[PDB]
């Protein structure tokens, strides 16, 4: 499912949890906050 | 074909998207289909 372009949610405001198009990773503000908070080790990339 | 999981040899790479048939890794899956190579050749 995809949220509609117009965010007319009766005064409720979900900007900080919905995806942020600008970021290369389509993650919300809080998701980015969490990802930066956790200092992951041993990512397991191609290396 | 080069993939985030490693080197994949012997599988043609398409740019469509289907359901994961045989999971490989890093979002890449493999499947057995006609997929051109034609319309019946598998
Ligand atoms: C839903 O809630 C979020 C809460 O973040 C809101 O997004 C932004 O929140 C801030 C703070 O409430 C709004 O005010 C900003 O305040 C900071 C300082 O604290 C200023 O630096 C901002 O100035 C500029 O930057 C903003 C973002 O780039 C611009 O929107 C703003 O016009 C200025 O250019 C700003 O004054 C901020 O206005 C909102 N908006 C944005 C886009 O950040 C969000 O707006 C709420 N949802 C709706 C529909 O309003
Ligand atoms: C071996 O893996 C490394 C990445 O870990 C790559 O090697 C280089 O890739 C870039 C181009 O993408 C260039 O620097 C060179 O073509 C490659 N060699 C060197 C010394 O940089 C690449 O994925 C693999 N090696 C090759 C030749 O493709
Ligand atoms: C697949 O993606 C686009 C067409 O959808 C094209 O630019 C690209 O070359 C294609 N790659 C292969 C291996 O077919």
């Amino acid at each position: 499912y995809k949220t509609p372009p117009i965010k007319d949610f009766g005064g409720f405001n979900f900007s900080q949890i919905l995806p942020d198009p600008s970021k290369p990773s389509k993650r919300s503000f809080i998701e980015d906050l969490l990802f930066n908070k956790v200092t992951l080790a041993d990512a397991g990339f191609i290396k | 074909f080069q993939t985030r999981a490693g080197c994949l040899i012997g599988a043609e790479h398409v740019n469509n998207s289907y359901e994961c048939d045989i999971p490989i890794g890093a979002g890449i899956c493999a499947s057995y289909q006609t997929q051109t190579n034609s319309v019946a050749s598998q």
